[PDB]
């Protein structure tokens, strides 16, 4: 035929050039003689150049191939939800074929400037250090920067975790379903990764999007995409979707590979003029819609690998540039016991209050100064009692605020239990307890309140505010304990 | 009284120990840069000149 | 027979370009041969630059090639002996014996090239595995059946590392074990070869319970790109076919990046960042992941990385720790020092490093070990600048406290006997965590800081102390 | 016809690209109708690409070419011993022609995993910093590495020099031949170098293969290959042989511009792909030999030439990772006054004291020890701060230690005049005395001994290591001689 079809003149480097296909689509997926799959990404004039999803040597020379006359798509809807599938969107798990409700394709243009409102849906994280200091938004893009084995990925698991306090629920407007988008990971840790998420029951409402390092390149590139639509269709239908990166970085170098052996030009290190466009053309596709277009939300939390903390990388620079803030980590802080080390200097947050309970912001507006305060005068720490009493104070709260942000993993606390910790930091109820017992503090606390002022706590939970009653109730409430103590 | 001296000595043997280097650091920043910048202009010249390769 | 003929038609470096005849092309990944006066020239296919033009990789050296020698099509990629019958054997990329013992009668030959086992096949586990390392056993405790990764520069370590693992698991695992040196000195085979008759593990005239596969620097670009393969698929034999455990200590696997980087410039590719090439995540990806442990079989993987220019920033390294559960990094700064193994106690995590696997007790000390060594690092800064005088009460009695630990990681190897000339030690994990417990509540804060420096059990310290004051 | 014979098709640069020779091999030598020869590196169906060992001046367009038919090799043996030859093996300077006994390779296979020893024998250097810190061993490969004009080549010629105490004797099996190979030098330093060997009579027992800079690329390319061939021939016959390769800095040097030449690609900085394999497969061709080969041996003195002592660099990385390590020399140190100017804290051996002598191995055992306890302790007492007995006291002999470290160039010392030395100085009979008295002491302690206590320099030497008895009169010499004057 020649037009539906063609011979591989040439194939190497998991990239076959093909002659023929006149007809042939921009990055349309096309099929082989032996059965492996490839989609052209570059047409031109006398042949077609068209990477592999699978090993190249399937694909022989003067082999034939034919088109398929669909652009990269995956079947979308919750049938998803509680199983495991590749970039392509077919099961690896072994639960049978899926469900899905329909398809979309892999290449969605972002909403428009219109269709969206100021995000004003908290995402709580179950993280005391991130809900109270850097909020997150139903709809913002959160960026997870770190070194490696820093915390990044405990962050958003965690997250994921913390949402048993909605989904399991009645009302959707409330609930959040997780996408985690596995990329360039061995097989190995996604096995475990998705075992922790079962051993918590949380696996009934998270997707995951497996892209082994073992995998072809180009679908460790259309995974990101891939998952991207999956979790529009719960922002299309009015609902609410966290989707995890983890991480670019990985993505990016994939995407190298193919951009290079293509023989395309190679820009700062390596990547192609097109990289940024790549992510730009992700992270936008997350937002919060109008209550015209259904109120429906995508929340993106990307995950950048920096080497030596060198944020000024090229890669990094493009997507902290894109999302609209950071929790950036150190293993630094993570050796001194801090954890999770985020970096309070560093981690910001554009939105902010914009996205933070009430309830929780009446004792944060505080937070942010004194930890503010503490790290400038943090110095002085090592020098001897001949430290005025004004600094010294300082010293004496940072040392135990740093202490309560301390989190054990896998253990994310409700905003009724948080608010009580921080009010109790704050206003200075544990200077007077040693700096050894900030852990067991927390513990026996909150017992308390369960038991004691239970009606308290339930009445924080459902309002969400502090009334002048509440914060006087709460006040003696603690002073009891501080006292009893 | 002798030692209200040394505290004052030591008082200004700090200070300016601070600003020299304190003012050294924003000199060393500078050379940061460009040492910055030649390592990516080098690494880019190695990528440009592995493809510019023909016959 | 039904062989298919070819010629070469080009000839650079370690790259052989073979013209066949038409309809007659060999996949890709296919072994070829050419007949030698002195030996056979294996060739693999690479690419297909077309008009039935197909380029290979030269296993071997390329001096000696005749514009247009006929090439012998193999007709399947490079096969290696696997069995019980390889092991107490030295074999080579191709699958050849080179230790004098005539041929190797194996029943099976399977290709070195293969996929990657299924995310279903998949298999998790929380076993720990007991080495007799302090600094190791108590911060980051490897894994049985699990990847471990020993970073470090050059000189720091990672050799005689590896080489005492062997020495405390390999005797002591009634299993099967396979060495793979790939780009190290061929001397380093020598006196491991040596060693494994002296302590028992091979024996000529008898039985042996590890096979040996060498790839040394000494070879080819082509040869150290594919040795790694060679050797794990000897492994990968008794992982599932033998279901049953399998020790693979590779070394090293940077020269599997840096061998194919040579020659990635000449089969046309764009050097990528760093001068690595663009394939670099997919190789070193198809390697690690079929090292593992799957429902048939488990496997314990030590493979030891080499840091370029002691920079960890590197991509090679960079790269491989993502595939890696437990990874032992080795630092320049504390080799200098005199204590070692340089272990960095910081930097070095491990997947087993939870509570509700080496016990609450366990995590609990090791933690405060690290928390002690951090100010300490943190208070370099002023113990230079104004002394250890101007340190708090609750300062100096740490520090003195996380010196006194930081020698007490180091540990005397019966295989470095001949540098520290101390005999060996072999400290037990029960009793590693109950020697840092007692030292951190500050039992022996009167013994001297020498007495902490190579010594094994807690025992010994006291013992050294004591000896030491007549 | 043009199977034997081919037609110039281009010539400049010392490349040329000539048409025919389709029964040469691969890295065969040529000889054009001008008179000068070449070899073939990239075989092609369209051309051969050659390089040429002369100017290319003389090559033009449709000039005739021939094939040798035999791979380039080099005359090797006894003969050679105090001849000057070119990479080629011919003779330079001008003494008749080389009678040699055998003809080797260029390009040899490194020895077998099963023919090898482990490294026990010792190699003089007589340089006392070297013997007692990092030892060398009849087999291994101690790299040179350091910046320009520090001390390298010193190193290695002080060490031909020392051979004279046995090369000038009757047994074998403790003789040392020495392989000197000037690569990227001048003309007029190789002269000089030669002319001071000479001056010591160390030129019989010495071999010297010259690769100036004038001389073509593939001269100085290939000349470390053949000079290698000529030491293995020792090795195999039973005997010891010492090459130094000064240097493979250039060498690299050199084979980069036949690559960029040939139009091969390059790597990083220029560099071909394969620079690793060109050192990789030089170095492990020298070691150590089963008992059923020979015990014949081969060690090696690479050096490498560091650009303002950046170590992190591309070429001597990939060395440093071959060599069984390496004796660091730094500019800073040679004007403190240490010459030669060895860093201990970064110069090591792996063989390490397996190699060294077993007499010096006792005088000094954790001495690289104290030595960098000294350097601890040094650099701590900048403070400005008082110093207590302890710090003080290895203070006072670590500072010592380094002063009698310090040797003459030139100067080699016999093994029982090293080991006084150090007794005298890891004991401690230098503390009591200046640190300018230290140079003379050491001239004044020797010819005492040499006139008084002989007998124990006598046992030293033949025994080589140090039984109760010698202990005691060794003892009771050092206290003697402190207080004497
Ligand atoms: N909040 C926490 N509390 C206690 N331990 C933690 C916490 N967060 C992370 N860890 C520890 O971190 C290790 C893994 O860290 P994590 O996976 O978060 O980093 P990462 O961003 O995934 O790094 P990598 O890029 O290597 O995956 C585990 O060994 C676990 O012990
Ligand atoms: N042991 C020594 N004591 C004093 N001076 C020395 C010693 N060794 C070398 N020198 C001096 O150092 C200078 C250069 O020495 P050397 O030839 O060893 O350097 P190099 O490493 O060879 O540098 P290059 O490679 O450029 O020749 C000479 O002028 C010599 O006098
Ligand atoms: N247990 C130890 N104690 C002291 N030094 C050691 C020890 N193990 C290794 N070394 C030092 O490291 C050197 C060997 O380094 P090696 O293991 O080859 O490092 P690399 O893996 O970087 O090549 C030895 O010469 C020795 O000096
Ligand atoms: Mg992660
Ligand atoms: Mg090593
Ligand atoms: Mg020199």
């Amino acid at each position: 035929n020649l037009n539906e079809t063609g011979r591989v003149l040439a194939v190497g480097d998991g990239i076959a050039r093909v002659f023929g296909l006149n007809n042939i689509q921009a990055e349309e997926l096309v099929e082989f003689s032996s059965g492996v799959k490839g989609m052209a990404l570059n047409l031109e004039p006398g042949q077609v150049g068209i990477v592999l999803f699978g090993s190249d040597r399937l694909v022989k020379e003067g082999e034939l191939v034919k088109r398929t006359g669909n652009i990269v798509d995956v079947p979308v809807g919750p049938g998803l939800l509680g199983r495991v599938v590749d970039a392509l969107g077919n099961p690896i798990d072994g639960k049978g074929p899926i469900d899905a409700a329909g398809r979309s394709r892999a290449q969605v243009k972002a909403p428009g400037i219109l269709p969206r409102r100021s995000v004003h849906e908290p995402v709580q994280t179950g993280l005391k250090a991130v809900d109270a200091l850097v909020p997150i938004g139903r709809g913002q893009r959160e960026l997870i920067i770190g070194d490696r084995q820093t915390g990044k990925t405990a962050v958003a698991l965690d997250t994921i975790l913390n949402q048993k306090r909605w989904n399991n629920g009645s009302d959707e407007s409330k609930k959040l379903y997780c996408v985690y988008v596995a990329v360039g990971q061995k097989r190995s840790t996604v096995a475990q990764l998705v075992q922790t998420l079962e051993q918590h029951d949380a696996m009934k409402y998270s997707i995951i999007v497996a892209a082994t390092a073992s995998e072809a390149a180009p679908l460790q590139y259309l995974a990101p995409f891939t998952a991207a639509s999956i979790g529009e269709w719960f922002r299309d239908n009015g609902k609410h979707a966290l989707i995890v990166y983890d991480d670019l970085s990985k993505q990016a170098v994939a995407y190298r590979q193919l951009s290079l052996l293509l023989r395309r030009p190679p820009g700062r290190e390596a990547y192609p003029g097109d990289v940024f466009y790549l992510h730009s053309r992700l992270l936008e596709r997350a937002a919060k819609l109008s209550e015209k277009e259904g109120s429906g939300s995508l929340t993106a939390l990307p995950v950048i690998e920096t080497q030596g903390g060198d944020v000024s990388a090229y890669i990094p620079t493009n997507v902290i540039s894109i999302t609209d803030g950071q929790i950036f980590l150190e293993a630094e802080l993570f050796y001194k016991g801090i954890r999770p080390a985020i970096n309070v200097g560093l981690s910001v947050s554009r939105v902010g209050s914009a996205a933070q309970v009430k309830a929780l912001k009446q004792v944060a507006g505080s937070l942010k100064l004194f930890l503010a305060q503490y790290r400038e005068v943090a110095a002085f720490a090592q020098f001897g009692s001949d430290l005025d009493a004004s600094t010294k104070q300082t010293l004496v709260r940072g040392e135990r605020l740093t202490q309560l942000l301390k989190q054990n993993q896998y253990s994310p606390l409700a905003t009724e239990e948080q608010v009580p910790l921080i009010y109790a930091g704050v206003n200075g109820h544990l200077d007077g307890i040693e700096l050894s017992r900030i852990g067991e503090f927390e513990s026996s606390f909150l017992s308390y309140l369960k038991s004691n002022h239970n009606e308290l706590l339930t009445e924080i939970r459902e309002k969400g505010e502090l009334s002048k009653e509440l914060l006087a109730s709460l006040k003696s409430a603690t002073e009891s304990f501080v006292a009893t103590f | 009284q002798g030692y209200a001296a040394e505290i004052s000595a030591r008082r200004n043997a700090m200070d300016n120990a601070s600003k020299n280097a304190g003012d050294m650091i924003n000199r060393y920043s500078i050379l940061y840069n460009r040492t910055r910048q030649a390592v990516i202009t080098n690494e880019l010249v190695d990528i440009i000149t592995g493809a510019s390769s023909l016959g | 027979s039904t062989p298919i003929t070819g010629k070469v038609t080009a000839v650079i470096g370690a790259i052989v370009d073979v013209h066949f005849e038409q309809s007659e092309l060999p996949a890709i990944l296919n072994a070829l041969e050419i007949k030698t006066p002195q030996g056979k020239l294996v060739l693999e296919v690479a690419q297909h630059l077309g008009e039935n033009t197909v380029r290979t990789i030269a296993m071997d050296g390329t001096e000696g090639l005749v514009r247009g020698e006929k090439v012998l099509d193999t007709g399947g990629p490079i096969s290696v002996p696997v069995g019980r019958e390889t092991l107490g054997r030295i074999i080579n990329v191709i699958g050849e014996p080179i230790d004098e013992r005539g041929p190797i009668k194996s029943k099976l030959r399977k290709p070195i090239h293969a996929d990657p086992p299924s995310f279903a096949e998949q298999s998790t586990s929380a076993e720990i595995l007991e080495t007799g390392i302090k600094v190791v056993d108590l911060l980051a405790p490897y894994a049985r059946g699990g990847k471990i990764g020993l970073f470090g520069g050059a000189g720091v370590g990672k050799t005689v590392f590896i080489q005492e693992l062997i020495n405390n698991i390999a005797k002591a695992h009634g299993g099967f074990s396979v060495f793979t040196g790939v780009g190290e000195r061929t001397r380093e085979g020598n006196d491991l070869y040596r060693e494994m008759k002296e302590t028992g593990v091979i024996n000529l005239e008898g039985e042996s319970k590890v096979a040996l596969v060498f790839g040394q620097m000494n070879e080819p670009p082509g040869a150290r790109a594919r040795v790694a393969l060679t050797g794990l698929t000897i492994a990968e034999y008794f992982r599932d076919e033998e279901g049953q455990d399998v020790l693979l200590f590779i070394d090293n696997i940077f020269r599997f990046t840096q061998a194919g980087s040579e020659v990635s410039a000449l089969l046309g590719r764009i050097p990528s960042a760093v001068g690595y090439q663009p394939t670099l995540a997919t190789d070193m990806g198809l390697l690690q992941e079929r090292i593992t442990t799957t429902k048939k079989g488990s496997v314990t993987s030590v493979q030891a990385v080499y840091v370029p220019a002691d920079d960890l920033t590197d991509p090679a390294p960079a790269t491989t720790f993502a595939h890696l559960d437990a990874t032992t990094v080795l630092s320049r700064g504390i080799s200098e020092l005199g204590i070692y193994p340089a272990v960095d106690p910081l930097d070095s995590k491990s997947r087993l490093l939870d509570a509700a696997v080496v016990g609450q007790e366990h995590y609990d000390v090791a933690s405060k070990v690290q928390e002690t060594l951090q100010t300490y690092k943190s208070l370099q800064d002023i113990i230079a600048i104004l002394g250890m005088d101007e340190l708090s009460e609750q300062d100096k009695l740490t520090v003195e406290r996380a010196r006194k630990i930081q020698r007490f990681l180091s540990q005397p190897f019966a295989v470095a006997e001949v540098f520290t000339g101390i005999p060996g030690k072999l400290v037990r994990l029960k009793d590693t965590v109950a020697s840092f417990k007692a030292v951190l509540e500050g039992k022996y804060d009167n013994i001297p800081e020498h007495a902490f420096y190579m010594v094994g059990g807690i025992e010994d310290v006291v013992a050294k102390a004591e000896k030491l004051a007549a």
